[PDB]
Order: structure tokens, then sequence, then C-alpha cells
RNA sequence: GUGAAGAGGGAAACAACCCAGACCGCCAGCUAAGGUCCCAAAGUCAUGGUUAAGUGGGAAACGAUGUGGGAAGGCCCAGAC
RNA sequence: UCCUCCUAAAGAGUAACGGAGGAGCACGAAGGUUGGCUAAUCCUGGUCGGACAUCAGGAGGUUAGUGCAAUGGCAUAAGCC
RNA sequence: GCUCAACGGAUAAAAGGUACUCCGGGGAUAACAGGCUGAUACCGCCCAAGAGUUCAUAUCGACGGCGGUGUUUGGCACCU
RNA sequence: UGCCUGGCGGCCGUAGCGCGGUGGUCCCACCUGACCCCAUGCCGAACUCAGAAGUGAAACGCCGUAGCGCCGAUGGUAGUGUGGGGUCUCCCCAUGCGAGAGUAGGGAACUGCCAGGCAU
């Protein structure tokens, strides 16, 4: 099982993607089913440490965001190029 | 000293193009377009040259649309 | 030394390597060797890190080559005037850009993997790293 | 009437035809000048295009 | 098949006249029935129709789809025409030859007072 | 875009770089780039860190228990190294 | 000297002893119009007849064709009778 | 009626030599030398397949890679 | 008004293919015949004419079906205009624009005029 801890973006867009992996996080987002996609940044060591494992990838997913728990799935994930590091989560909501 | 070419040569741009864009009030006989194919296509009170040039029969506003199921452009004038 | 069979044309405008890289993940085999750094590669510094890890490996295991030297590079012969055409072609080269693997391996331990790709990356120019199949 | 200051700050000698213009069009003519404008979004657009080298005092 | 031959034998006329803006006549025809119709230059609606599949032409006649019963339609179609004040159009054969039932159709909307 | 056809201040000196466009005069004031120990105008300013190489104040592949910070890990008072 | 593409930086234009190719004609029908038609290639079967003539069906759907280079066009065919 | 094709066509009609040479000019343009550069060259270094009885690194060092100097052959044509 | 069908459009693949099913009062289609109108570089195949015995087999239309095709966000990424910066063959920062591909998902078209048939 995979807890995350999550915060709603409160911008978006490049400047702002750049300027969180700057300060060691990165974005996501929560889609699917028939709520609104959730735009979401997450620390990224912890979720580098939870990545290793294929469990990550295969198991369903706790993303805990104001409160509230929202179990997903790790639908795709853009990685840096050449570093051991993540740009960008999709996750689908479970 | 040595040496030659075989790959010297180049024409003469013929300054295709478009002339009058949309929303654009021409008189009758204006040229809109040059150009060597049918790239665009004639519509409405616009008449295809001999090389395929698309001239105003009328006076009016251009309209550039893409129609039929080829989705092909067709440049017209619409009445003013 | 890898190069086209046949090219459409003979001669090939220098152009830039700037971008990053498409071919990222390691695609077919379990380990691979990835560029770091930026520049243009040879067939011959391509063959002679082939036979590093060929050698490193004792034939065992399955390498593949993930990238092909397209471009062709001209140069003028020694006391050539800067006019008069084009220089010939010379030699072939792959551009590379961050991100690209190079060569992949399978069949083999990583530890035996680490040893072949640092054999093989003492010929090259560029600056590279060890990767790893990725889930996802 | 919803009318501000404009400030020019910087010089325009190396800048480009199009910001020259646009200075023009506010009527800045040497640094240091402060000019009183009417607040449309055209007046916002060309103070858009030359922000690095003016400070608009609301 | 031969609708679709038959479409594309017809598609240039029918797109000159839709750029000559012409009202136009548009027969079609079968081995039974033959029809008639006056399209606006839009070619959206129509203005009348006559066929050898009504009644109050079709029971005067032998049968449907032979030349008399073209020239029935052609007249009527141009009687009606004339009551709605439609005088001059241009006859679409729709990919058929100018021939026969087609031709005796045009015939008798001439002679009747349609003018092309 | 500047020079050419444009001076001034700075980059030691340095047409073309940075700031900035010289009507004239003044033993007045504010600033730009760039700077504030002395040559040489102005902070031996404040607070918190890093460097020990005169690095700063010239250079690569590569090499190395230099050193600072961070996240994780496996052995361990059932006694680790 | 002229034509076509790239260079040419999504209007036009744009240089080098830059990269690649052509033209210095042909046609009294290879023009006009009306009417009609629709390719390449492959598969199977079939007398001489064979990888490949002609014939019949099917796949395919323009990968063909355009008097000649290339580019852009072309099914309403500008292609073919 | 012109391959006036040197194709905006100097004339209807035209090839060469000069170390016997001369004038006007140019560092707008070459040779010498300087300068920039450093492909080449030279000097180093990296990896280490191998050779060296065994043994990569005593001595060499394939395939390939990174630099330095300004020293050759050259490139440019900034001074004269 | 409902259903079905034919014709002419609009739109131009969420509209197309495929697979399965289904239709014949009318319509449509195949279909019968051809001395004639007309036709075949041979051939009533086609074109055409005169018809209506048969069949919906094919074709067409309709219904269903996600094997495709197609459409397609959100976020991010690439790029880039201006300004600024660096270790300057390439990148970064502020700000503005913002893809393509891919993902979730959608999705087995919609609509107008006239006419006819059967029901109502
Ligand atoms: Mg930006
Ligand atoms: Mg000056
Ligand atoms: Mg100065
Ligand atoms: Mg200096
Ligand atoms: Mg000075
Ligand atoms: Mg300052
Ligand atoms: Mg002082
Ligand atoms: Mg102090
Ligand atoms: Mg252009
Ligand atoms: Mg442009
Ligand atoms: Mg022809
Ligand atoms: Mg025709
Ligand atoms: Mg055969
Ligand atoms: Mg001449
Ligand atoms: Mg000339
Ligand atoms: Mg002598
Ligand atoms: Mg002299
Ligand atoms: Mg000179
Ligand atoms: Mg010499
Ligand atoms: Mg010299
Ligand atoms: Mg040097
Ligand atoms: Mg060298
Ligand atoms: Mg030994
Ligand atoms: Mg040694
Ligand atoms: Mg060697
Ligand atoms: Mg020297
Ligand atoms: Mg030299
Ligand atoms: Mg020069
Ligand atoms: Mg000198
Ligand atoms: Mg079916
Ligand atoms: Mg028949
Ligand atoms: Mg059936
Ligand atoms: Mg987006
Ligand atoms: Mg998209
Ligand atoms: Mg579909
Ligand atoms: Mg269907």
């Amino acid at each position: 099982m995979f807890t995350i801890n999550a915060e709603v973006r409160k911008e978006q867009g490049k400047g702002a993607s750049r300027r969180l992996r700057a300060a060691n996080k990165f974005p996501a987002i929560i889609y699917g089913g028939k709520e609104a996609p959730l735009a979401i940044e997450l620390d990224h060591d912890k979720v580098m440490n939870m990545q290793a494992k294929a469990e990550f990838y295969s198991e369903v997913l706790t993303i805990v965001v104001d409160g509230k728990e929202i179990k997903v799935k790790a639908q795709d994930v853009q990685r840096h190029p050449y570093k051991p590091k993540l740009q960008h989560i999709d996750f689908v909501r479970a | 000293a040595g040496g030659s070419t075989r790959n010297g040569r180049d024409s003469e741009a013929k300054r295709l193009g478009v002339k009058r864009f949309g929303g654009e009030s021409v008189l009758a006989g204006s040229i809109i377009v040059r150009q060597r194919g049918t790239k665009f296509h004639a519509g409405a009170n616009v008449g295809c040259g001999r090389d395929h040039t698309l001239f105003a029969k009328a006076d009016g506003k251009v309209k550039f649309e893409v129609k039929g199921p080829k989705n092909r452009k067709f440049i017209s004038i619409e009445a003013e | 030394m890898l190069q086209p069979k046949r090219t459409k044309f003979r001669k090939m405008h220098k152009g830039r390597n700037r971008g990053l890289a498409q071919g990222t993940d390691v695609s077919f085999g379990s380990f691979g060797l990835k560029a770091v750094g930026r520049g243009r590669l040879t067939a011959r510094q391509i063959e002679a890190a082939r036979r590093a890890m060929t050698r490193a490996v004792k034939r065992q295991g399955k390498i593949w080559i993930r990238v092909f030297p397209d471009k062709p590079i001209t140069e003028k012969p020694l006391a050539v005037r800067m006019g008069k055409g084009k220089g010939n072609v010379e030699y072939w080269v792959a551009l590379i850009q961050p991100g690209k693997v190079l060569y992949e391996m399978d069949g083999v331990p990583e530890e035996l993997a680490r040893e072949a790709f640092k054999l093989a990356a003492a010929k090259l120019p560029i600056k590279t790293t060890f990767v790893t199949k990725t889930v996802m | 009437a919803k009318t501000i200051k404009i400030t020019q700050t910087r010089s325009a000698i190396g800048r480009l035809p199009k910001h020259k213009a646009t200075l023009l069009g506010l009527g800045l003519r040497r640094i240091g000048h402060t000019v009183e404008r009417e607040d449309t979004p055209a007046i916002r657009g060309m103070i858009n295009a030359v922000s690095f080298m003016v400070k608009v005092e609301e | 098949d031969k609708k679709s031959a038959r479409i594309r034998r017809a598609t240039r006329a029918r797109r000159k006249l839709q750029e000559l803006g012409a009202t136009r006549l548009v027969v079609h025809r079968t081995p039974r029935h033959i029809y008639a119709q006056v399209i606006a230059p839009n070619g959206s609606e129509v203005l009348v129709a006559a066929s050898t599949v009504e009644k109050a032409i079709a029971e005067q006649l032998k049968y449907t789809g032979n030349k008399d019963a073209a020239a029935a339609v052609g007249k009527a179609v141009a009687e009606r025409a004339l009551e709605k004040g439609i005088k001059d159009v241009s006859f679409d054969r729709s990919g058929f030859q100018y021939h026969g039932r087609v031709q005796a159709l045009a015939d008798a909307a001439r002679e009747a007072g349609l003018q092309f």
C-alpha cells in the first residue's frame, strides 16, 4: 500500500512546473471517472523511492489531498530524459 | 588550382501566393491567388484562369472556406 | 562499420544538434547505455564500443544498437581553398541528443553489463550513464 | 477618470523600432518623463510591450 | 455500381448548374417509372414535381415506364411550373442519355412551354 | 542593433560590447551600467553559509577516503566495523 | 540565358565557384466540343506461350498515368476511347 | 532574316607575345615576413584487446577517445 | 402523425470499413424479351426500347455489434515573441502564446425539401 500526500496546484503552466521541480517537487494529475481532473503536486524523493517497486505501478494507491483519500492507479509517468527523476505522473481514479 | 561544379543553376521566383486575403474588398477582375495547380479551388463569383489563377468575377469580400468531401479549399467572393 | 546502403542524396547540410532525444527508455533489452551529453558519434566509435562489450561478455547475451549513422560528413582536402564546391564525403555520424539510449543488453548480469558498458564508454566522446528497464 | 501615470525609466537607444513607436504612442519622450494617460486595454497593451523600460503608477 | 457511375456521370453538369445558379429540372429514370422535379438553385428544396407513381397521372396510362408516360409527365410538370410562374430552367439528365423517355419528356416540356 | 556619420561613463588600455544620445554656461542635486581596502570617488556595511585552492585570478577526457548539504539503505549492545 | 526543388528563417522576395536535375522543342492532332470510360501491381485458371504477349475472375484502390525535367495539381478527371 | 548562347545584344568585320619593356593606380589583390586560426603536424594523456614463458600496465600497446603548443603543411587576406 | 421508400441537397469519416441479422403492398433492384428507337472497335454485357412471370440471391436500405478506422480532452512536455543571464556549437530566468504524439474518454452520424406507400 502506498499513501502519498499531495497538494492542489495554486498555479499551472511551464514556469510553475519548472519552479516546482526546482523546489524538489513535481506535478501530477488525477483524472478519470465523472469527477473533474485534479492538478496536484508531490514530493519528488518520496515518490521516486516508492516508484522503484513494480508494486507502485500495479497496486491501488491512496492520495491524500485536503485530507481526502483518493484511490487511484498510476496510468503514466513522464521521466527526466537522463536523470533519475520524475517530471509528471498521470493517476487514474480506480 | 583545380575544381569545378555542376550545380550552379536556379530559376527566377514567380511571385506566387495569395495577393488578397480574407475580408478584403476587391474589384472585379482582381487577382486573388497565383498558383501552379488548384491548391485552391474556385467558388462563387470566382474564375479559374489558364494557369489556375484565381480571379474575381465580381466585387466584394473574399471568403476562404473548406467544402466538399475531400476538404478542398474554395475561395468565394461574398456580395457587398 | 555501419553505413546506409543507398541514400537519396549524396550530401547533407551541417545542421544543428539541439533538442532532447526520443529513444529514452530501454525498449528491448534489460540494461542500457544512455547518452547524457550532446554531440555526434561515428561508425568507428560505434563499432569499437560494440567490440568492447562483445568481448566483455564473451559473446554471452544479446546486444542491441539503437542508433545508426546516417549523416554524411564532408571534408575538404589539405591545401584546398574555401571555394569550389562542397567537400567529399569522408565519414558518417549519428547525432546524439541527451537521453538517447545508445545500446541495450540482456542475458547477462548487471555488474557484467556495468563493466562492459564502461569499456564501451571509454571509446565514446560523450558522457554516458547506465540505465535499467523501468516498468512503465 | 481612470487615468494613470507612466514613467519612462530606461533609454530607448538600442531598442526596437516597434518599441520606439510604442513610446511615441504613449507620448513618452525622454527618461524620467512622467506622462498621464487613460486606462484602456490598448494602453495596457503598450505598457505590456515596454514594461521593461517604463514604470506604471496607478 | 451502376448507381454510382450514373452519379459520376451526372455530377459535372450538376456542379456546373450549381455555379450557374440555374433553376434545374431533374429527371430520374426507372424501368417502371420516371420522375421529374424542378429544384431551386440552392439545390435544397423543390418547386414542382411529377411522376408515374402518382395516381392522377398513372391511371391515364398503359405502362408507367414508356415514352408516352414520360411525355405525360413532362407535360404535367410544365403545366405546374407555369402555374407557379417558373418558365426558364435547365434540364439535368442525371447521368442518363438524352434519348428515349428522357428526350420525350424534355420535348414534351418544351412543347408545353418550358424554355431550355 | 551599434559604428560608419556619435562624443560621454564602464569593461586596465580596447571603432562595432554594457549604460546612455553632447545648444552654451554653473566650484548645485539625483541616478544608469559598473562599483565602494589603497593607487582611485564611495561600505574594511549588516546577517547567514561555502572555499583553503591565492580557487577566485585560463582549459578537457579521466582520476581521487578533499570538504559542505540532502534523501534513502544494510550490520549493529542478541555486540557491529 | 531560361525552367523545377532545397538553402529561404510558415506572405512575397532573398546570396555563394552552395546541393540536386533539365530546356533551346513537339502536336493539323497530342487542339476544341459532346458522349462514354477508369488505372499500377499481384493471385488463380487457361492451346502453342515461356518471369513477362492475349483471355476470364479476384485482391488492391491510383502505389498508374500526364509528349519531355522536377514540383504543385488532376476522379466533375487535367488521365483514356 | 541573328548558337548577336559573353543570351539587356560594344562593330557588318578581329588572335597572340614581351625577361627589351613603359605609364597611371592598389596593401581594394597575391608572393616574403607578421596577424587570426589550428584542419594538419609535433608533444602529451584516457580505455586496455593483446605481445611480453605465466603476467594488460618492465617495455610496447590494437580499436577508438581527450587535450596542449603555435613548430610544419595549410586556410583567411587584417598591416605594409 | 407515425413507419417505410425514392429523389435532390446540407455536412464531409463521432458520418468510413468490417461482422452478424433483416426487408419486398408500394418503391428499388435483379429479372423477361428485343422485329423495332438506339447500341456493341465482337457480343441487347453495357447503352436503349417494349414489358412485369419470378426472386429479394446479389446489390441497396435498415437494425445490431467496439475488430479497426475516426474524434478526442485535462495536465505536462517540446518549441517560441520580448526582456535578461550563463559554464555561450548549447541552455537558464521573468512574462506571454502554446503544440504534436500519447492517455482517459467518445463513437456503429445528424439534418432539410418534395413525392409516394401502408397504417392512422
Ligand atoms: Mg519561458
Ligand atoms: Mg562612443
Ligand atoms: Mg566607451
Ligand atoms: Mg578591457
Ligand atoms: Mg578609460
Ligand atoms: Mg547598482
Ligand atoms: Mg577612497
Ligand atoms: Mg566585515
Ligand atoms: Mg517564402
Ligand atoms: Mg518568412
Ligand atoms: Mg492531352
Ligand atoms: Mg465529359
Ligand atoms: Mg498467366
Ligand atoms: Mg557581351
Ligand atoms: Mg548580359
Ligand atoms: Mg634570354
Ligand atoms: Mg609603375
Ligand atoms: Mg588587405
Ligand atoms: Mg611559404
Ligand atoms: Mg603569409
Ligand atoms: Mg589555439
Ligand atoms: Mg590534429
Ligand atoms: Mg605481469
Ligand atoms: Mg603505459
Ligand atoms: Mg592508436
Ligand atoms: Mg608562428
Ligand atoms: Mg600558418
Ligand atoms: Mg573580406
Ligand atoms: Mg606587418
Ligand atoms: Mg451484411
Ligand atoms: Mg437488362
Ligand atoms: Mg440479401
Ligand atoms: Mg495542452
Ligand atoms: Mg493534442
Ligand atoms: Mg463508423
Ligand atoms: Mg454499419
